[PDB]
């Protein structure tokens, strides 16, 4: 998922 | 559809130059050679992305060669850079284009 | 991932996906409307394969994925006369 | 580097570890692939008992003997402790 | 007695009383001299007994130390870690920088230099209100502690106390006659740090105190950076001040509503409406005075829709979030002039959450803005590359055609940013070499993903003319990893690494399309890194050369049929059928191996060491050094 891994 | 395409474009063509002069000429096909590029990436196979537009390039510009040459002398006389540049990406896609413009703009 | 095999002894015998995915039927047995995707089981049942010979084709199947490549020594695999024609039927049946 | 049969009742898992590792992460992988908390899992060898803190290099899991060709099989049982459960297959003669 | 030394710099440290006695009994005036004072290395920190039972806030040690060993409290050293290697600082400043009263009192009593300069001009008083306790802070002041002293950077002891939530010693600092109006290095003030740290209390004593807002060194009022941090509370208690005429207020409460339309812990569709709502109604309440915005012409990247000028405009959008977020983004970038650092962040979230549930063309465009104003900002973005390379490799992975123009511009992108990073580790020193070296390797390994999705989808001829005078322009730009993998040598190693994502699934390597496509666009196929190994020494050398053999075999015959020297001897005189571990990838390329007398004549003058310089060819020279 794109969103977890943003940081 | 290029039969079908190359006759729609030809009457588009035909029906462009009877109310536009060769400033809005090329506005008009710009626009349409854009459009036509979306509405045939859309609808048709990868492969077919270019016949489409080659199609398109011949019936409204390649085939009008003579109305965008003769024009061309006041286009580039005057420093018209919108409607050179315009007329630059125009006639880079037919075969017999760029070279009489060049003709045109060294002289 | 991981995906069970059920004999008709009713073992399940779990294996890792990518080494239970040589064999075809395999394959072709999570595919279509057998895909379930929810990743909690993902089991397919063998009604007319035997455990004894499951246990032979997972195991074939770590040592094809293990010795895919190594084209070194290539030691044989060890199969019983007792398991030999079984192992076949099920080797034919799962197109492995 | 090491192929073990995870042996239950009747439920078997083909794992896939290195050369020298812990039982911890296999017991965290059974965890995983059953759901169920590691409690109630303890890993045999032959009617042996083994707990969460040795490893596979000297329980006698060497790599010339856990060959994937005929990996070696450990045991497992579940508590709501239970002893061996392993269930051999069948053996059909020609 | 390097010995003794560290003993009693270990019983310092732990604390012991009974030890540190014990070691220092019975010594002269020498000894105890070299017992205390001398500098000992431990965990990458270089301190003297005293200094490091202050750090530890060891009260007994060091009254113990100075009532009757009278040690100099001017010792240096370097304390802490995590950005801070600050050299110098005695024990006054690590007492301060833990939390220790009592050593402080202590030192203080004892006679230590209160402002005392470490490496960064640090006072003490600047680790005490860093801390957060008051009474060493309190201590310091009334022991004639200069708060105006400040860094190179000019940070004073107000703003290094305003940056964590401690109210009481940047209000005792305030009650101090500080100075409200004290300048940073990028122009930036108390104000602007009290601001980011979303702490009203601390804002409000500033603005008591006539803090004197001032725009920083970018170009903005602290109430935008407080309006930029998704502080409701903060925002809403400076049109007291009555200093902000209305422009500044209403364009402040315009970024608040921009930041509540795109955060990842403060995003909420309903307060961003009404907070826009208010900013409308205190905009187009007056009429008369009616403050007009200056919408710009509209991006292709911000959708189709330019701002959102009447009021039932916004109302009818209410119930769409996209719509609110562009006009978001349109007005934060307008506000900020797009230029700021903190404009494409949201941004990049924003695309992240649209792309999350399956859409993709507008996360695109969004993520290409993006990349376009942090290319104009001179902001690498190595991780905004490979996030988006997932993208694709996703998208493929779920049979979906990805758009070609989109990886034309991506990749025009991607080279720029190569040649950025090119250049700046040409200009950076040792300083940070190794991070921009490691952002180059990101870089080059985007750039070798996405030429790999590239090769996975289908294009126009055009379309991959121009993608392959792209890679074209970076071939040219000659790129080299930190172990000499030209591109080439990444394209058919199987040691280049894959990212973790959907990125393993399509872009596996060594790739034949990839390694194909790149001889095509005039790779130097005889490229040698800094090991001495060619194109075809490294692939020779796969692992994996029967499961995948096409993509061996291709790969080896684009090599040999382009450029490639089969015999070319690397730095340790192997040949690649030396270096091939592989007898398929060995006698595969014995199959390409044209035999000719001039490689066995090279041979042959290379063994037994002819001087051949200028008694050959140039080309022969360089000939002879391949073999």
């Amino acid at each position: 998922k794109h969103s977890l891994d943003l940081l | 559809f290029l039969t079908e395409t190359g006759e729609y474009y030809k009457q588009e063509a035909s029906n462009l130059l009877q109310e536009s002069n060769c400033s809005q000429y090329m506005e008009k096909v710009l626009g349409r050679l854009k459009d036509e590029e979306i509405r045939c990436r859309k609808y048709l196979h990868p492969s077919s992305y270019t016949k489409v537009i080659h199609e398109c390039q011949q019936r409204m510009v390649a085939d009008h060669l003579q109305f965008l040459h003769a024009e061309c002398h006041n286009i580039i006389r005057q420093e018209k850079k919108n409607d050179m540049a315009n007329m630059y990406v125009l006639l880079r896609a037919v075969s017999t284009g760029l070279p009489h413009m060049i003709q045109e703009l060294q002289n | 991932m991981y995906v069970k095999l059920i004999s008709s002894d009713g073992h399940e015998f779990i294996v890792k996906r990518e080494h239970a995915l040589t064999s075809g039927t395999i394959k072709a047995m999570l595919s279509g409307p057998g895909q379930f995707a929810e990743n909690e089981t993902n089991e397919v049942n063998f009604r007319e394969i035997p455990s004894h010979v499951l246990s032979k084709v997972c195991m074939y199947f770590t040592y094809k994925v293990r010795y895919t490549n190594s084209s070194t020594e290539i030691p044989e695999f060890p199969i019983a006369p007792e398991i030999a024609l079984e192992l076949l039927m099920a080797a034919n049946f799962l197109d492995c | 580097d090491v192929f073990l049969m995870i042996r239950r009742h009747k439920t078997t898992i083909f794992t896939d570890a290195k050369e020298s590792s812990t039982v911890f992460e296999l017991k965290r992988i059974v965890e995983g692939i059953l759901k169920r908390p590691p409690d109630e899992q303890r890993l045999y060898k032959d009617d042996q008992l083994l707990d969460d803190g040795k490893t596979l290099g000297e329980c006698g899991f060497t790599s010339q003997t856990a060959r994937p060709q005929a990996p070696a099989t450990v045991g497992l049982a579940f508590r709501a402790f239970e002893a061996l459960c392993i269930e051999p297959f069948s053996s059909p003669p020609e | 007695m390097e010995g003794l030394a560290g003993y009693v710099y270990k019983a310092a440290s732990e604390g012991k009383v009974l030890t540190l006695a014990a070691l220092l009994l019975n010594r002269s005036e020498s000894d105890i001299r070299y017992l205390l004072g001398y500098v000992s290395q431990q965990g990458g920190q270089r301190s003297t007994p005293l200094i490091i039972a202050a750090r530890n806030g060891h009260a007994k040690v060091v009254r113990l130390l100075l009532e009757h060993y009278r040690v100099q409290t001017q010792q240096t050293g370097t304390v802490r870690f995590d950005g801070y290697v600050i050299d110098g600082a005695t024990a006054l400043w690590c007492a301060a920088g833990a939390g220790h009263f009592e050593v402080v009192k202590l030192l203080v009593s004892h006679g230590a230099n209160v402002n005392h300069t470490t490496v960064t001009n640090s006072t003490p008083l600047r680790a005490a209100c860093f801390d957060g306790r008051l009474d060493i802070v309190k201590y310091l002041v009334e022991n004639n502690a200069n708060i105006s002293i400040a860094n190179k950077y000019d940070n004073t002891c107000l703003m290094i106390a305003a940056y964590k939530g401690h109210t009481d010693v940047v209000r005792y600092l305030l009650e101090q006659r500080a100075d409200p109006n004290a300048k940073a290095h990028c122009g930036a003030t108390a104000l602007h740090f009290a601001a980011e740290a979303g702490h009203i209390d601390i804002v409000k004593e500033l603005i008591k105190w006539r803090a004197a807002i001032v725009v920083n060194g970018h170009g903005m009022t602290p109430l935008k950076v407080a309006a930029e941090s998704c502080k409701a509370d903060v925002v809403e208690l400076l049109l007291s001040h009555a200093d902000c005429d209305r422009r500044s207020r209403i364009e402040a409460l315009e970024l608040l509503g921009a930041s509540f339309a795109n955060d990842r812990e403060n995003y909420d569709i309903i307060k961003t409406y009404h907070y826009l709502y208010l900013a409308m109604l205190e905009r187009f309440q007056d009429g008369d005075n009616i403050l007009e915005k200056e919408v710009l012409p509209p991006i292709h990247a911000y959708g189709n829709r330019t701002e959102c000028r009447n009021p039932q405009e916004l109302e009818s959008i209410r119930q769409d979030r996209d719509a609110l977020h562009m006009e978001g983004l349109i007005v934060r970038e307008r506000i900020l002039g797009a230029d700021n650092i903190d404009v494409s962040h949201p941004i990049i979230y924003r695309g992240a959450v649209y792309a999350d549930n399956m859409e993709f063309e507008q996360c695109i465009k969004l993520w290409l803005h993006a990349l376009h104003l942090r290319q104009k900002g001179n902001r690498n973005t190595h991780k905004d590359l490979l996030r988006f390379a997932q993208v694709f490799s996703q998208m493929i992975h779920l049979n979906e055609t990805v758009k070609a123009p989109d990886i034309e511009c991506v990749l025009r992108c991607s080279v720029l940013e190569i040649e950025q990073s090119m250049n700046r580790v040409k200009n950076i020193s040792d300083a940070d070499v190794h991070n921009a070296m490691d952002n180059y390797e990101c870089n080059l390994y985007t750039f070798l993903y996405l030429v790999c999705i590239s090769t996975k989808t289908q294009c126009s001829e055009e379309d991959q003319c121009k993608i392959n005078k792209q890679i074209y322009n970076l071939i040219h730009l000659d790129p080299r990893t930190r172990e000499g993998f030209t591109l080439l040598h990444l394209a058919v190693n199987s040691n280049t690494p894959v990212d973790d994502f959907h990125t393993n699934d399509v872009c596996s390597f060594p790739n034949a399309l990839v390694t194909k496509l790149l001889l095509d666009c005039g790779a130097e196929v005889n490229a040698v890194d800094n090991e001495g190994n060619s194109a075809l020494h490294i692939i020779v050398q796969y692992n994996r050369p029967i499961s995948d053999f096409l993509t061996l075999h291709s790969i080896i015959i684009s090599l040999v049929e382009a450029g490639a020297h089969t015999d070319m001897t690397n730095k340790q005189n192997k040949t690649p059928l030396d270096k091939s571990t592989t007898g398929v990838s060995e006698i595969l390329l014995k199959t390409q191996m044209k035999m000719s007398l001039k490689c066995l004549a090279a041979r042959a003058v290379r063994a037994n060491d002819i001087n051949y310089q200028d008694q050959i060819p140039r080309t022969l020279e360089e000939f002879v050094g391949f073999h």
